[PDB]
Formats: C-alpha cells, structure tokens, sequence
RNA sequence: UAUCUGGUUGAUCCUGCCAGUAGUCAUAUGCUUGUCUCAAAGAUUAAGCCAUGCAUGUCUAAGUAUAAGCAAUUUAUACAGUGAAACUGCGAAUGGCUCAUUAAAUCAGUUAUCGUUUAUUUGAUAGUUCCUUUACUACAUGGUAUAACUGUGGUAAUUCUAGAGCUAAUACAUGCUUAAAAUCUCGACCCUUUGGAAGAGAUGUAUUUAUUAGAUAAAAAAUCAAUGUCUUCGGACUCUUUGAUGAUUCAUAAUAACUUUUCGAAUCGCAUGGCCUUGUGCUGGCGAUGGUUCAUUCAAAUUUCUGCCCUAUCAACUUUCGAUGGUAGGAUAGUGGCCUACCAUGGUUUCAACGGGUAACGGGGAAUAAGGGUUCGAUUCCGGAGAGGGAGCCUGAGAAACGGCUACCA
RNA sequence: GCGGUAAUUCCAGCUCCAAUAGCGUAUAUUAAAGUUGUUGCAGUUAAAAAGCUCGUAGUUGAACUUUGGGCCCGGUUGGCCGGUCGGAUUUCCAACGGGGCCUUUCCUUCUGGCUAACCUUGAGUCCUUGUGGCUCUUGGCGAACCAGGACUUUUACUUUGAAAAAAUUAGAGUGUUCAAAGCAGGCGUAUUGCUCGAAUAUAUUAGCAUGGAAUAAUAGAAUAGGACG
RNA sequence: ACCCACUCGGCACCUUACGAGAAAUCAAAGUCUUUGGGUUCUGGGGGGAGUAUGGUCGCAAGGCUGAAACUUAAAGGAAUUG
RNA sequence: GCCCGUCGCUAGUACCGAUUGAAUGGCUUAGUGAGGCCUCAGGAUCUGCUUAGAGAAGGGGGCAACUCCAUCUCAGAGCGGAGAAUUUGGACAAACUUGGUCAUUUAGAGGAACUAAAAGUCGUAACAAGGUUUCCGUAGGUGAACCUGCGGAAGGAUCAU
RNA sequence: UCUUAAGGUAGCCAAAUGCCUCGUCAUCUAAUUAGUGACGCGCAUGAAUGGAUUAACGAGAUUCCCACUGUCCCUAUCUAC
C-alpha cells in the first residue's frame, strides 16, 4: 500500500547493506536492489522504478518464497502494506455424497508494487512468518478493477 | 519428549529387515553413522539373521569384538552399526567379501562378490559445495566428504571411490539413458537405463524408468542412483537383475522348477 | 521465565486459548542488556547448546568505520542522541542498535590528516607522492567536516550489544546524515 | 509392550434359536458322521461361508481380470488338494456351489471309517 | 453375509411402538468346570492416599593408585600385577506408567527452514600462537589447591558434615612452537623522470562491524578520476577467469578494523628400530583420548494446505493489561505482538464466529457382515501431556526434569 | 398373560427340548430399523404444511458456440487353421479399444540445440509375374524436449501415478500332528551343504504429478479505453 | 342481446380409473422397491404437556420459542359385522 | 353400554419456594506477595600485577668497571580479579485475603402438578338430534364436570327447490 | 335442616386488624415473647367505610448484615472555662 514520503518513519528507511557513496556523485541519488521470487513470477516495474522500502517485498525486500503457491479473491484492503483474501471450496461429505460451500480467510502481505483492491484475484506465495499471521506474500494480480471506468456517467 | 530416542520397539522396526513379530520387545536401535536409520541395516541383523554365524545377540558381539567384521574397509566394533547400501561387508576369516545392495521385492539381500571388486564402492553425489579455503567439496549419500573433486561432478551424479583410499576414480553423469537402481519408494530395487527427467521447480522432480523388459514406471529424482550404462553396470547386480516379476509370473517359475 | 510462545494471546478469531502443556525451555527469553556507556563490563550468557552470548553492560569505546573512506577505527562513545524506539533510551545514553551515537573525531582526524595532508575544516618524500596522487578525492563533504571541527562525530550503531559484547557503528553519511539532523534539531 | 499374538473365532452360531428343519438336518449330520456338537457343523458352514463369500467376490470381476484369476485359482488349487471339490467341477462356480457334507466327508474322523479301519464313524 | 415373530379388534386391513431374536477385543455378576495351546488383567469410581523392598548406574593395553590393600614373583630403586575408596569422564533428558488437562489445541495426511539448535556416530579439516624483532621467552614439558586418606570433633536423628594435616590429573589455571612464497601499507636515501628504491611492519582460525568480488539477456564506442601488465616509446592490451538454486545480500573469497580473545595437543597405551659428526644426538612404528570449523547421522524447534463430538434456552465476538497490521529495538538457537516504544484501526462471524457441554487425549484401529451406514477406541505401535496442585530453576548437547533442586498450597 | 380346587405357565417328581465345558442374568451397543430414510421414510382423515404474502442468507436454475466426413499407425482378446517339438507366429477374418493426420482448424511463443520421422532418392534388389522388405548418404517434417528470453482468464469433475510404518483387514505360499497361530521351512552325500521364501491387495478426504475436454461454473468487445502489424 | 364452432385463463361438477391408497377415497392423494425435476416446512408410540425453566414481545389478557424426571402396551386410523 | 371433572386414600416423580440458602470446579479484579533468575551494590577471605626497601642465590662474561631468566622471604606504595553473608532495582510469578464470573450440583416449611388408577363420593359433560348437535378461537361466569355471549368449522343431524 | 334485606365473592392475614398467644411449621442465632417465609373454622380480614399489587420518595415504625467505634469489658490521660 504505503505512497507518499518514504522515509516517513522515526528510523531511517532504507535497504540493508546497498551503500551509495557521497564522493561519488550519481545521477540517479539512491542504489537500489532487486531480485525475481522465481517460479516465473515477473519482478513488475514498479518494484525496480519504486522508490519505497519495505522489507516484507519479495522483489526489493529480505523475504524467500518457497512452499505454498495459492490464489484467492481480495476480501479486506485495510491494513497498511497487507491484505486477507478469502479462499473459498467445496468439502466433500460421504455419507451424503454432495458438497458444502467452506471459505478460509488468510492474511497475507502485499509489497507496495501492488495496487491492489477487493475483488481483484490475487496469487500468494509462501514464505516466513511475516506477522503473527502473516505467512503469505502477494506475488501476482490476476485481475484488474472489474470493468471499474465501465460504470461511467451517461452519454 | 526430553532428547534423543534411545530404544527400539520391535514393530516400529523397517519392515525390510524381516524380523519376526514376537520373540521379544525390541529390536535394534541403529547407531548414528552413515545411513539414515530406516534405509540402513544393523550389523546385528546381517551378521545373525542374513548369516545364521550367530544366535544369540551376545555371540554377534563376540563376532565383532575379534574385529572378523570389516566395513568398507575399516574394522567396525558396533553391534548396531548402520550399514547400508553400497558399503562392503569383509570376512578376512571365511574369506567373504559381500556388497550391501537391495532385493527386488525391497529388502537388503546377501550379495557374495569378488575379492577384487570389494575394494571400490558407488556413492550418489548428494552435494557438491565450494568450502573452506575455497576448497570445494563432494558428499555422497554415504555420508563420505571428498575434496578437490571433478569440475564436471554436479549433484545426482554417482561416484566411483577407492575404498583404499578416499579417491574418486570415476563418475557418471545423470543423463537420459544411464543404468539406474532404485533406492526408495515400491519401485525400490528395481534396475532400468532411464526414459527422461520431468523438471518441476519447487520441488520433486520424476524420473522416468524403463527396464530391460520393456517395462515402465516412475519414481522421485530422490530415489535414483545412476549405476551405469544400459547394459554394462558397474557393479554385480543380484540374481532376478531387478525385473519385478507379477505375482502369477513369479508363482510359475517357482512352481516350474519343481521335478525333485 | 520469560516465554515466546504462542499459546497464550488470542487467536485471529479474539478466541482464549487453553493451557496446554507447562513453559518449555526451548521458548525462554531473557531480560534487556540495557546496555550503557562507560568503563567496559560485559557478562556471557550461557545459551542453547553450550553457545556464548556476550551481554554488554557499560561500553566506552566501540569500533566504527567510515563506509566512503574505506577505514575503520576504533573511538569513544561520547554519547546517545538519537533513537527511533524509544527516547528513555536517548535519555539514559542506553546503548542498543539503531541507537544514534556520537564517537570522538580524533581517530578519523589523525587518519585523514596523515593519509591526505590536508587537515579537516578550517615534508617526506613520498609521502608528498602520495599526497599529489589523493585529491580530486579529498572533498569530503560539508556535513562530515563540520562535524569534525567539534570533535565528534555522528554515527548509528549496527551491532547489537546485549547479544555480541561489541558497540560497532557506522559513522552517518549523506542521506542517513541529513534525515538525522533534520530530526536532531527539529526537536532541539 | 509386545506384538499382539492374534487369534480369531472359527465358528459362527444361527440367526434362527429353535427352527425344527434345521435342527433336524443339523442332527443327521452329526450322527452319520460321529459328532459332538452343534458347533461341529457350525464351524465347518462358517468355513462354507467365508470361501463362498470369496467365491462370489471374485466371480463379480472380469474374467481374466489378474486377482480373479490369481486368486480364484489358488482357492480352486486349494479345494481340490484336500477332497472336496471334484476334478470335473474345477472351476469356481462349483465352489459357489459345493455344500457341507462335501467338507464333512474329508475328516481323518470319516476317513478313518471309511476304508474299513473302523466299521463305526463313533469306533473311528 | 438382502428372512423376521408375539401384543390394539367381535373379526379386518393399517399406523405404530413395546416384547422376542442374533453378535460384540463388552464389562459385571450367577451357577457349573476335566485336557492341549494361546494370555488380557485397578482403564471406567478417586491424575484419591500410600507402609516396606526394589526399579541408574558405569572402566578399557590406553585420564588419576605410596590403600599404612591383596598377590608376590619375576628384571624393573620413579611408575609398571591386581585393586577398595575418591577424583575425572559419560549416563541418569532413554525406559517404564497414566489419560488428568486439552475442541483449531493435540493428532493426521501433506508441506517449510532462502527461519534455526544439535551430544553423539560417520567423513573431512589446522606449518602462522613470542616480540621494537643480537646479548632473550621453562619446551628435556611452567602453577597450586583439593578429594579419598590420616587425625581431632559436633547432633536424638538423614546418603548432615566442621576445624586440622597430606597428594594426583585428559580436574582447575597457565603457557612456548615450524618451511617457502607472495600480496599490502609505511618508507632511508637520489632526481627530476615516465619516474626507483634498499628495509621496516602487517597478513593462522574464530569473533563484531562496515566495505568489495560472487559475472553471463545478443552486441559495440567516447570521456573524467584514479592505475594494471607488455614497448618495436606514436602506443597498444591479445588469449582474458568464473560454483550452486525455481529464487538470495547463497556457498566462498578480498579490503579496514575490532575482541576482559575461540581453537591451534604441557595427555595416554603398546612395541622399540633405524641412522653418524657417538651427543643416550637427530629421527621413527601401530592407536587411544582430545581439538576448531564443514559435512553426515540421531535429533529438535517452529511451520504450509485440509480434516474434529453435542450445542442458538450461546449472535455477535476481539483491543483490562496485544485485539489485527506498520516501523525500530530488545529478547531467542532462531521466524513472529514473543516483548517494549511510537503509529494506525484493524481481526472473526449464519459457509455458525464468540461462548457453553463433553461421564474428550489424537491417530493406526475395534464391534456390527447386502450395500449406504451406526457405534467404539483409557488400553500391546506412532504422536502429545503429566508425574499431589501451581510456579521457578540448576546442571547439561538435550529437562522448564520431579525415582533433580527451590518457594508457596494441599 | 398364568394362579379364586380336575394350574399345559406357580412348588416339586417323572419324562422331554436347546446350547454344551460351558450356560443364565444385568447394563450398553450393533443388526433386525425403509422406527433418522444420501441410498431410503412419513405429513387429506393415523404423529406431522407456518393464517397469509413479501423477502435476505442457502439450495436450485431454459436452449445455443468443432459437428460431420476422409486417410494412416500400432496395440489385446477371440476365432479358423499350427508350423511345431502343452505353447509358438504370419496371413484370411471379424470384435473392442489407443495414437496421429487432412478437411478455413495454436501447438504459447520467439532464438538454436536434437533431430524420430518421409514429401524424400541415391543406388538397386532378398524374393512369389510386384510397392509384399530394411539396410542405406548429398536438395526436403518439428515439437519428442532440452534452455534462454518474452507471456499466460479462473475452477469443479474424472483418469493414471508418484509419496506412501509396522501390527490390524483382505489374501498367496508353507501339513504348527488338526486348529487359533507362527513365518517358517524344504532337500541330500543327514563326515564338514544344497536350497524356495519372508508375496499381493486396500490405503479415499487434502496436497503433488499426468491424461481426458462430455457435463457445471467462471472471464472476454458496446461511451470500443477492443484485436492483430 | 342471442345461437353454433374454436382457443386461452378461471370457479366448479360428471363419468371413468391405465394408475394410487390401509381404506374412505384421489386427475392427484397419479407417472414410487422398475425407489432421484427444483426447493421450503413439519413428524418419529401414548401420557406427562404446550406443562416447567430461560429468552423475547404485550398495558393486560396473552403470543413466539419450549424441555425433563416419571409413568404407560397401547393410544390411534379406515372399513366390516353385530 | 361406554364415559368426564371436582372431591377423598396410599405410593412415586419432578416443579415453585422465605433462607439474597448451601457445595464442588474453571477463570478473574483489587490488595498483600514466597522463591529462583537478571541487575545496582556488598566485600567474611585470598590471591594477583606492578613499584621501592633490606638479607642471601644463580651468572650474561672482565683484571677493577659492567649484566639477563626463573624461584622463595619481611616495613611500604599504585591498579585490577576471584568471591560468602548481606543488599538495590526488575522481569517471572506461586500463594494468601477479599470480591466477582461461569459451569455442574444440591437442602428447604409450604404451595401446586402428574402418575400408579381400574374400584370410592357428588353429579351427566362426551359417545344415539346423547336428550341444549359437537368441536375451534376468544371473553366472562359457576361445587365439579361445565354454562353463556361474539366469529368460525362439519370432523352434522342437510352433498337437494 | 331453621333463618335472612342479603347471608363475605376476588383478594389478604397472628397483618399497625388474632382474644386464646410467647399460635404451629420453617428460617436467622450458641441460645430469639424479636425479624422474615409459610399455614388459616380469621375472638372480630375484606373490597372508593375502598381490596390487592406496586417502581420512586421518607429526620416515619421494625429486623438483620458490613464497615465503624470508649456503648461495653474497664477504665485512664489531656485542653479551655
Ligand atoms: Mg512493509
Ligand atoms: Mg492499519
Ligand atoms: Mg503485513
Ligand atoms: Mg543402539
Ligand atoms: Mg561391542
Ligand atoms: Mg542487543
Ligand atoms: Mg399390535
Ligand atoms: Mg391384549
Ligand atoms: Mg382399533
Ligand atoms: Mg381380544
Ligand atoms: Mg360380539
Ligand atoms: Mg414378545
Ligand atoms: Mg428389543
Ligand atoms: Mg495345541
Ligand atoms: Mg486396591
Ligand atoms: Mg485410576
Ligand atoms: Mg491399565
Ligand atoms: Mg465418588
Ligand atoms: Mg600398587
Ligand atoms: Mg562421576
Ligand atoms: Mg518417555
Ligand atoms: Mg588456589
Ligand atoms: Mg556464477
Ligand atoms: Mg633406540
Ligand atoms: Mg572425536
Ligand atoms: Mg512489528
Ligand atoms: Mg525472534
Ligand atoms: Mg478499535
Ligand atoms: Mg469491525
Ligand atoms: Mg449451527
Ligand atoms: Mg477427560
Ligand atoms: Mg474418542
Ligand atoms: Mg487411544
Ligand atoms: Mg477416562
Ligand atoms: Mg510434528
Ligand atoms: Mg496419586
Ligand atoms: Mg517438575
Ligand atoms: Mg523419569
Ligand atoms: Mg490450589
Ligand atoms: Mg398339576
Ligand atoms: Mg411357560
Ligand atoms: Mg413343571
Ligand atoms: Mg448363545
Ligand atoms: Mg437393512
Ligand atoms: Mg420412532
Ligand atoms: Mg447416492
Ligand atoms: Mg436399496
Ligand atoms: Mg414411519
Ligand atoms: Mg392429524
Ligand atoms: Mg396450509
Ligand atoms: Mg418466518
Ligand atoms: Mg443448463
Ligand atoms: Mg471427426
Ligand atoms: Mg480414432
Ligand atoms: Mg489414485
Ligand atoms: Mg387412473
Ligand atoms: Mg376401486
Ligand atoms: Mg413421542
Ligand atoms: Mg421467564
Ligand atoms: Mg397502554
Ligand atoms: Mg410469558
Ligand atoms: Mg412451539
Ligand atoms: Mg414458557
Ligand atoms: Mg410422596
Ligand atoms: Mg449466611
Ligand atoms: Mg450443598
Ligand atoms: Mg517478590
Ligand atoms: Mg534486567
Ligand atoms: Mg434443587
Ligand atoms: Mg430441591
Ligand atoms: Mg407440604
Ligand atoms: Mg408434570
Ligand atoms: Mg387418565
Ligand atoms: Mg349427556
Ligand atoms: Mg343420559
Ligand atoms: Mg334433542
Ligand atoms: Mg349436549
Ligand atoms: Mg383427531
Ligand atoms: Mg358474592
Ligand atoms: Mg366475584
Ligand atoms: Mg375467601
Ligand atoms: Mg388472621
Ligand atoms: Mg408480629
Ligand atoms: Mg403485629
Ligand atoms: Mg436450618
Ligand atoms: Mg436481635
Ligand atoms: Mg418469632
Ligand atoms: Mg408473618
Ligand atoms: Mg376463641
Ligand atoms: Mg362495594
Ligand atoms: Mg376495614
Ligand atoms: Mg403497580
Ligand atoms: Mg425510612
Ligand atoms: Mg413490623
Ligand atoms: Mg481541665
């Protein structure tokens, strides 16, 4: 999520160990470091453009994927830099031989290379435990807005 | 619960060491050494229940205590040692040299070789990392660390090693087309060349298999240890060549060679 | 004593949870270094599996470098300043990481000085070689330079005393330095 | 702590307490071939039982499918081996068939009578 | 291995339940009881209480023997056989028992550690340790202080121990050492060039920080600052080195430093040999115990996805006093509201949150045989939890241990 | 339901029945029970449709989008011969399945690595009058999958497979003298060893991995802010 | 306005009964052991009892929700003959 | 014939209920707070490193001058270490006192149900147009069943002008 | 069965209304002519002579509890007048 200011913390914000020396003058101010998650997931453009910090990113931040690849629908858009997604399924009861609807809400963190909002699909990679429930990182949008500008006014 | 698990309770037991069901409470513990507990097989169990050369675990002790056991080479005064696959077994009395290498139904089986051949081994690579001092460094499946090792050695290739000494002599690459043992899993002891490898990033790649009957099946990367070319090992396979015969097959041939 | 766990505090639903089981000694923790400055004392912690832990209490002096002078000096710590945690800690000059410290120039002075012949604000042979080859190169900067002419320099301590015995810092550079003087006197 | 040393029951007992047919056939039974109880043919039809269960398991496969015919012959193999299921009829369907006495005849106890040897199923 | 029968009426067909019937690794009880094999067994109620005994100790040629022990004999006048006591080392964290707590907990199947600890086993792994650096530093080996023991004592009483006098180490505490080379900073001089130099110091491993290398997505150019090797003196640079993963700031290496400085053998047993400049010189066989880091093995700790009995006469729940997330730190072996500081207002819920019940440890499994099911699992294997109830902690690789201590309660 | 004076139910004797080293009783539970009903109940009058209509959660939800034809390849049963010294394979034949093709027909896609396969042919021929047959390199197959770059609408269902403790269950072998079991054992030169074993099945829900593309959902291009270059 | 023919949607009756039911009866109460269009609700022997208890609604009378201990071998339906 | 209610007898079960009743268990406020652990101190005693004195030792190599290493011994001076009782402050936090909460139980004079129940006493409510058709909802009334008003239903004693 | 104008209904009670009376049963206490809850042939309760029920309010009468205290055990000392 996050926008705006950057080193709007009463610590300094910035990546672990990526010097950049002042006798060295540069036209481009601070080095920035990157990476890709791997499993093909792209590294999108606003994580190398960025200008943002977050060590949670799983392009710019300290954080492995590994484990779980899952995918839910975006349910909750309210805490800053992390999101819950609901993942919903059907549970097969014997006895009977049919289905009953069950949905699973986890949280998961989204690195502000995303612009994400509620209803927009999303796909989550596993990694180390982020937050006391955060054991996900958003890696993909496989949505957009849902036909948002397609609600516009009259002729 | 507290530390390490000191005991043994027969029937926890791997059950590919056929021990029999009652008789007792327990059953050998394996030492920690080179084999992973459950793919390993305790000195005890060869030296008494494959050989018969004793009765009693007291008199399995008194074996190994005169140093008449020899594994891979060194003397080895362990009642539970952990043997395993590919080490080498050595009678210096009895003049026996056996090499520890598995049933076609999944077992370990007694292997009689050669004096000769009992006196080199083959050891998967597990790893191969650049150490200390810029060293680098290969570890096979047995737990043997070898330094200064080929440029070409990468992981799930096979090694040759001097039993002797430590050196690698040879090496196999993992390439389509290369005689393989499996070493894990229900296709555990069968024998076959290798179709092709199915990728999968993340995690357990599949090896597809063919033996020299035309059969197929698959297994984990994990359980294949390359032994050769199609054709030519490079080790004295067990009779039956690791074939796996159905059930009606193996009932026929038993019950074909059966005019007293 | 102290314990990690996670047994206790709620659940996501806000659901109370069970006592199960009794505090393992896997899930220990211990209390604060709070580790302060002066007069070298430090206490080894005896921590899983044989494992030294050296917690410091009281440090005069540390190890900093300077990143863009390629050197690394041993000072005095003269002083906490800053901390973005907590200001009790500023207040006590309580050393931990992160912790915004002032060392003593000197060290830096005598280096600089003797390696650039040029001394800070304001004969040999090859030595004056040396000293012809460095410049285009000896421009410092206006905030590390001012600095000196005080004595005292800043710096933000990366190590974590209370767990390696050691208060080794970094001396603030560039952009660190601006943001840090900002918040210095914008609270002054 | 030691492996259960396992054990079953060999006789099942019938649905029906007081059936007078039953009863009556029951009893024939164990005074042509010299029995004791009740659970003399109780048993020996529990053994009935679980091989025509089987039987009928096996016959609901394919034919030709690989445990029909493992199976199917090894019990087939395994019925003619001790007298009671005759050459001609060697083939499953007649295991489906097949009945108590066929089983009865084959005891040491009405063998024994059977060659002479005895000339009493009670002698034997 | 797909079955029914008795009872409502004067008689009838129904609905319907009661009763009969069969089995139970299902308990109890009653009567009766000869033989073979197999053999469960204070779970249920009271995770109530406990007399007495026992259930954890341990020695190899190979850490310590002046037993004022035994044996003597067969060479042993330092020691040498055997060996109580005691030290030292390891073990007591396994085993066995119970099922009280526990309901998203445990457990299970499936993941994760690019998120950590690991005695041991097995395989590797160490020329660097001193010092203004000729009148040198024990290396042919540096220090004491203790047990047992002797002797004096205390208490009704314990595996209580005090004062005095000895003496060991692989206990405690110290502390020397080894080749060649290269690379770095200093630089006495000399001399103007484009510039070069004797000789001085630094460089084991580990620890803490900061910095650099760790390429590769197909190909080429100019310039600034420093500065490498080769001149056929305008100049060129040609061969140019690259490990792993899906993925890293990974493995590994380089620079400047740091450290009440980690390891770098003051140990033991068997044999006793070569080699001359004849010093008991200089060398030297087999293997024991140790020792740092790496791997391996035994583990451990967290950990992804999904699955629990009844209940709405429980509908809202969560932030007192962390509830959900951000930042920084502290703490941990390590991830994490695990904890603290600041900041935000989040988290869950009729797809049943939250709460209550459980005469609830979870699983492998058991009983019942048309099938679909129903019921059960304290209990021989696996996982968890406990040791009268709580908490706390010492030792240690490993315990929040109870056949350990400490405090409270009973 | 029996017993109030000829008691077929009581108390006994006699005889008789059933099960038998065992048999009765109590409590529970399973079957019978289609009296919990998914399979599979019932609700006019026997128990049971809310006085009525709206209505959210939930469950459910009309039809239609590559169908049809043509060609090739190789399997596994079954027939009629058997050629053979009980099994054998070719042709004659149907039957039932699998793979790839061409019909306007993405197979993700570039850039090579690799080729197994014929549009090839370079020679001709073993041999039945010849397209019956494969060795055999010089113009001419992509996909069989390597690896690098660049991107991709989401599911349900089913298939196969991997990963899969032992004991338990199902079940093969073996004469514990039988049997419950156990995993043994069986052969000789039984004076100096020979040898078969210690199977197979289930193992589902979830996760992984592959094949299918019917049936069910889902997304797309209408203020064109569409698609290809 | 009336008559005849037709067709939608009504309120009904008549006769049938292939079919259903325990029957009375039923064009649904049918297409149901040859057992599956979709969906809502209720019942599980008789009493105890719509009682006790809590929650909720109402001014009140009362409404909705709504047990258990115990007791009991019948209660009940439709039809037949008396 | 059947049959309804009050009233009466014996036995059982549960309910309401003054006692602001009792009991077990799980949480828990506030107050008090043991203990080990961490930390500021403490310093019974017992050494170190350094510095100087006096009395003897051994020689780095000389004729007098000149000189290193280790070791033991008593006035006297600096800068640190071990370390008991004690002790400051903390986190952890049993436990006590007092309350509250939740769950599971439970005494009670008395009230009032129901059952065993078929018999009894008083009536005749229902079953026949049950002798006032029966029943539903509501409202009042009466020894008791029940009666009466208003609106229904036929399950009516009418499928019919 | 006598008798009346009618013969006390709903309610309520040893009630500030009950003689007997310190009613009987329960509860509170070590013990209660007190208090409360019950019962009711009630000397002689009872319906705007208003009956019954009531939240709130009371320098109203009564009972008990906590806290509190020189009320008491059991007294003593001090200041001012
Ligand atoms: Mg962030
Ligand atoms: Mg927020
Ligand atoms: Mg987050
Ligand atoms: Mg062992
Ligand atoms: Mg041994
Ligand atoms: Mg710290
Ligand atoms: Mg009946
Ligand atoms: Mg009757
Ligand atoms: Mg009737
Ligand atoms: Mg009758
Ligand atoms: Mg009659
Ligand atoms: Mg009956
Ligand atoms: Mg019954
Ligand atoms: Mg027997
Ligand atoms: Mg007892
Ligand atoms: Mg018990
Ligand atoms: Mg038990
Ligand atoms: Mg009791
Ligand atoms: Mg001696
Ligand atoms: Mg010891
Ligand atoms: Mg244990
Ligand atoms: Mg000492
Ligand atoms: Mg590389
Ligand atoms: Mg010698
Ligand atoms: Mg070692
Ligand atoms: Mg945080
Ligand atoms: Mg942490
Ligand atoms: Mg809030
Ligand atoms: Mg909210
Ligand atoms: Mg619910
Ligand atoms: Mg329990
Ligand atoms: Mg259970
Ligand atoms: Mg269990
Ligand atoms: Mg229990
Ligand atoms: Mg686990
Ligand atoms: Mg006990
Ligand atoms: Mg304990
Ligand atoms: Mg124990
Ligand atoms: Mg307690
Ligand atoms: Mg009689
Ligand atoms: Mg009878
Ligand atoms: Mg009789
Ligand atoms: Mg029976
Ligand atoms: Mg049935
Ligand atoms: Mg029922
Ligand atoms: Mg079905
Ligand atoms: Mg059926
Ligand atoms: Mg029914
Ligand atoms: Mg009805
Ligand atoms: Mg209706
Ligand atoms: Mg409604
Ligand atoms: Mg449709
Ligand atoms: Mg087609
Ligand atoms: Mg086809
Ligand atoms: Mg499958
Ligand atoms: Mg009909
Ligand atoms: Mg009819
Ligand atoms: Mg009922
Ligand atoms: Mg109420
Ligand atoms: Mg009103
Ligand atoms: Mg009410
Ligand atoms: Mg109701
Ligand atoms: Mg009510
Ligand atoms: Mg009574
Ligand atoms: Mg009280
Ligand atoms: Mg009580
Ligand atoms: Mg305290
Ligand atoms: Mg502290
Ligand atoms: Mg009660
Ligand atoms: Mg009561
Ligand atoms: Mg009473
Ligand atoms: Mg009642
Ligand atoms: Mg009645
Ligand atoms: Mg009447
Ligand atoms: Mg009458
Ligand atoms: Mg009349
Ligand atoms: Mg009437
Ligand atoms: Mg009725
Ligand atoms: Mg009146
Ligand atoms: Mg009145
Ligand atoms: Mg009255
Ligand atoms: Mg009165
Ligand atoms: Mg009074
Ligand atoms: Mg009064
Ligand atoms: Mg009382
Ligand atoms: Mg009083
Ligand atoms: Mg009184
Ligand atoms: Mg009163
Ligand atoms: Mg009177
Ligand atoms: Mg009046
Ligand atoms: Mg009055
Ligand atoms: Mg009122
Ligand atoms: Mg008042
Ligand atoms: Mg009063
Ligand atoms: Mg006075």
């Amino acid at each position: 999520s996050t926008e705006l200011t950057v080193q709007s913390e009463r610590a300094f914000q910035k990546q672990p160990h990526i010097f950049n020396n002042p006798k060295v003058k540069t036209s481009k101010r601070t080095k920035r470091w990157y990476k890709n998650a791997g499993l093909g997931f792209k590294t999108p453009k606003t994580a190398i453009e960025g200008s943002y910090i977050d060590k949670k990113c799983p392009f710019t931040g300290l954080v492995s994927i590994r484990g779980k690849i899952l995918t839910g629908t975006v349910v909750s858009t309210k805490m800053h830099r992390t999101i819950v997604i609901r993942r919903a399924y059907l549970h097969y009861i014997p006895k009977y031989n049919r289905y009953e609807k069950r949905h699973k809400n986890v949280p998961v963190h989204v690195s502000p290379a995303f612009r994400v909002q509620v209803g927009d699909i999303v796909t989550v990679g596993q990694c180390r435990p982020i937050s006391k429930t955060v054991r996900f990182n958003v890696v993909k949008v496989s949505a957009a807005a849902a036909x948002x500008x397609x609600x516009x006014x009259x002729x | 619960a507290r530390g390490p698990k000191k005991h043994l309770k027969r029937l926890a037991a791997p059950h590919h060491w056929l021990l029999d069901k009652l008789s007792g409470c327990y059953a050998p513990r394996p030492s920690a050494g080179p084999h992973k507990l459950r793919e390993s097989l305790p000195l005890i169990v060869f030296l008494r229940n494959r050989l018969k050369y004793a009765l009693n675990g007291r008199e399995v002790k008194a074996i190994l205590m005169q140093r008449h056991v020899k594994v891979d080479g060194k003397v080895r005064t362990d009642t539970t040692y952990p043997a395993g696959f590919m080490d080498v077994i050595t009678l210096d009395a009895t003049n026996e040299n056996f090499r520890l290498v598995y049933d076609v139904k999944g077992r370990f089986a007694v292997h009689r070789i050669t004096d000769e051949e009992a006196s080199y081994k083959l050891g998967k690579v597990k790893k191969v990392q650049l150490g200390k001092k810029g060293v680098p460094y290969v570890v096979t499946h047995d737990g043997r660390t070898i330094r200064y090792p080929d440029p070409n050695i990468k992981v799930n290739d096979t090694v040759k090693i001097d039993l002797a000494s430590g050196k690698i002599t040879d090496f196999i690459k993992f390439d389509a087309g290369k005689l393989v043992y499996v070493t894990g899993g229900r296709n555990l002891g069968r024998i076959g060349t290798i179709v092709h490898k199915e990728r999968h990033d993340g995690g357990f790649d599949l090896v597809h298999i063919k033996d020299s009957l035309d059969n197929t099946f698959v297994t984990r990367l994990n359980n294949v240890f390359v032994i050769g070319e199609q054709g030519k090992p490079y080790i004295s396979l067990p009779k039956g060549k690791g074939i796996k015969l159905s059930i009606a097959e193996e009932r026929d041939r038993r019950r074909a060679q059966q005019g007293l | 004593g102290i314990s990690r766990d996670s047994r206790h505090k709620r659940s996501a639903t806000g659901a109370k949870r069970a006592q199960f089981r009794k505090k393992r000694k896997f899930e220990l923790g211990r209390q604060p270094a709070n580790t302060k400055i002066g007069a070298k004392r430090i206490h080894s912690v005896r921590t899983r599996g044989g494992n030294k832990k050296y917690r410091a209490l009281r440090i005069e002096t540390g190890n900093f470098s300077w990143a863009s002078e390629g050197i690394s000096k041993k000072t005095r710590i003269a002083g906490v300043v800053y901390h973005p945690s907590n200001n009790e800690l500023v207040r006590t000059n309580t050393l931990t990481k992160a912790a915004i410290v002032q060392i003593d120039a000197t060290p830096f002075r005598q280096w600089f000085e003797a390696h650039y012949g040029q001394t800070l604000g304001k004969k040999s042979k090859n030595a004056e070689r040396k000293w012809a080859a460095r410049a285009a190169s000896a421009k410092i900067e206006s905030s590390v330079e001012s600095q000196f002419s005080a004595g005292r320099l800043y710096a933000c301590i990366s190590s974590r005393p209370g767990q390696s015995g050691r208060c080794d810092g970094y001396i603030l550079e560039g952009e660190e330095l601006a943001f840090y003087l900002r918040r210095l006197t914008a609270k002054k | 702590p030691r492996a259960p040393r396992t054990y079953s029951k060999t006789y099942s007992t019938p649905k029906r307490p007081y059936e007078s047919s039953r009863l009556d056939a029951e009893l024939k039974l164990a005074g042509e071939f010299g029995l004791k109880n009740k659970k003399e043919i109780y048993r020996i039809s529990f053994q009935l039982s679980k091989i025509r269960r089987a039987a009928r398991d096996l016959l609901t496969r394919d034919e030709k499918d690989p445990k029909r015919l493992f199976e199917g012959n090894a019990l087939i193999r395994r019925l003619v081996r001790v007298g009671v299921l005759s050459e001609d009829k060697k083939k499953l369907d007649y295991v489906l068939a097949l009945k108590v006495e066929d089983f009865l005849e084959r005891r040491l106890q009405t063998q024994v009578y059977k060659l002479g040897l005895a000339k009493s199923v009670h002698h034997a």
